[PDB]
């Protein structure tokens, strides 16, 4: 109610489960007020599942009467979201909120969401964790770049200089090829004079790899 | 989903219904990276701690939510959600977008990296910096092949400093079909440039 806290990211496969918790922590709570509210990227939000006051267990959207199970523990004041038979549309960001009812002229309650937890990513795709690869990008106001090319999955870090370019650098959001890998390019403006009396180095850091890699760019 | 303002403009956003929900259309702000808000619920009450900008009206059908005077932390995407027992949606969502003067791309263009041509793949970048607005097409051409399913945009937010956007498109061929062609050519137009701006290079 005044904290609500959620479990963390969670790579999974087609035709899988994820179980997503919800804390809930702090002052005075109530496990069956939280509801589901799920968003996929690049757009808008679609409410999942609630409980129900008089009966105690889930209500769902229509669109999920099939599996998905919400489950409030009521001591530990927390709310699990199962969702199984899981496919690539199903790949968003599911948000816990708590419901505050306004009208229940059903057997279930709706109305507004007050605290919404912080939101865990659920990246489900048929591929498996792989390493990036650095490719430079060389210059002729002046632009050099690196190419992330082939990774899995979502969380990559692009430094400059080992952290001291930060005038100009860009890094793009990553794009999602039809192999399944993502690719992201982070380029850079800097002087023409500085080409050769300036050595340009970029710094990738794919932890899901334990990936480190470093690969320095030269007209 | 979509509207440029500057600071101390007043914008309102129209949410229209199908039935009559009433008074039970709540507004939510979602700023990029952080899970919703609300801002008004019960059609019209602000939440406690929102400024008094906000304002929400409308009863039955049609429900407005006004920002009298745009600031600098207003700018932030506002999803409409209707909850009744007739439709419970939320919203396309509307982007407030800080608004500038027309900037055009400064565009470059990367042909693959020889440690790349090893791997089989080769991928052409080209590069749009620093423009206003958004609306900005690339146009890929091989020999002048016009290309047109082997590229992927993938464009910024408005720079916090800038308030300007950045368009990467990259070109990846297979090692082999890059090498049968001499020509490539990127095309972009702008509404900052009088004339559309090609970055060519032969291999």
């Amino acid at each position: 109610q005044v904290q609500l806290v959620q479990s963390g990211a969670e790579v999974k496969k087609p035709g899988s489960s994820v179980k997503v918790s919800c804390k809930a922590s702090g002052g005075s709570f109530s496990s069956n007020a939280i509801s589901w509210v799920r968003q996929a990227p690049g757009q808008g939000l679609e409410w999942m599942g609630g409980i129900n006051p008089v009966l105690g267990i889930g209500n769902y959207a229509e669109k999920f009467q099939g599996r998905v199970t919400i489950t409030a523990d009521n001591p530990t004041s927390t709310s699990y979201l199962e969702l199984r038979s899981l496919r690539s549309e199903d790949t968003a960001v599911y948000y816990c909120a708590t419901l505050h009812p306004r009208l229940c002229r059903g057997g279930t309650c709706w109305g507004w969401f007050d605290p919404w937890g912080q939101g865990t990513l659920v990246t489900v795709s048929s591929a498996s964790t792989k390493g990036p690869s650095v490719f430079p990008l060389a210059p002729s106001t002046a632009a050099l770049g690196c190419l992330v090319k082939d990774y899995f999955p979502e969380p990559v870090t692009v430094s400059w200089n080992s952290g001291a370019l930060t005038s100009g650098v860009h890094t793009f959001p990553a794009v999602l090829q039809s192999s399944g890998l993502y690719s992201l390019s982070s380029v850079v403006t800097v002087p023409s004079s500085s080409l050769g009396t300036q050595t340009y180095i970029c710094n990738v850091n794919h932890k899901p790899s334990n990936t480190k890699v470093d690969k320095r760019v030269e007209p | 989903s979509s509207l440029s303002a500057s600071v101390g403009d007043r914008v309102t956003i129209t949410c229209r219904a199908g039935q009559n929900i009433n008074n039970y259309l709540n507004w939510y702000q979602q700023k990029p990276g952080k899970a919703p808000k609300v801002l008004i619920y019960a059609a019209s009450n602000l939440q406690s701690g929102v400024p008094s900008r906000f304002s929400g009206s409308g009863s039955g059908t049609d429900f407005t939510l006004t920002i009298s005077s745009l600031q600098p932390e207003d700018f932030a995407t506002y999803y409409c959600q209707q909850s009744h027992s007739t439709v419970r949606t939320f919203g396309q969502g509307t982007k407030v977008e800080i608004k500038r003067t027309v900037a055009a791309p400064s565009v470059f263009i990367f042909p693959p990296s020889d440690e790349q041509l090893k791997s089989g793949t080769a991928s052409v970048v080209c590069l749009l910096n620093n423009f206003y607005p958004r609306e900005a097409k690339v146009q890929w051409k091989v020999d002048n092949a016009l290309q047109s399913g082997n590229s992927q945009e993938s464009v910024t937010e408005q720079d916090s400093k800038d308030s300007t956007y950045s368009l990467s498109s990259t070109l990846t061929l297979s090692k082999a079909d890059y090498e049968k062609h001499k020509v490539y050519a990127c095309e972009v137009t702008h509404q900052g440039l009088s004339s559309p701006v090609t970055k060519s290079f032969n291999r």
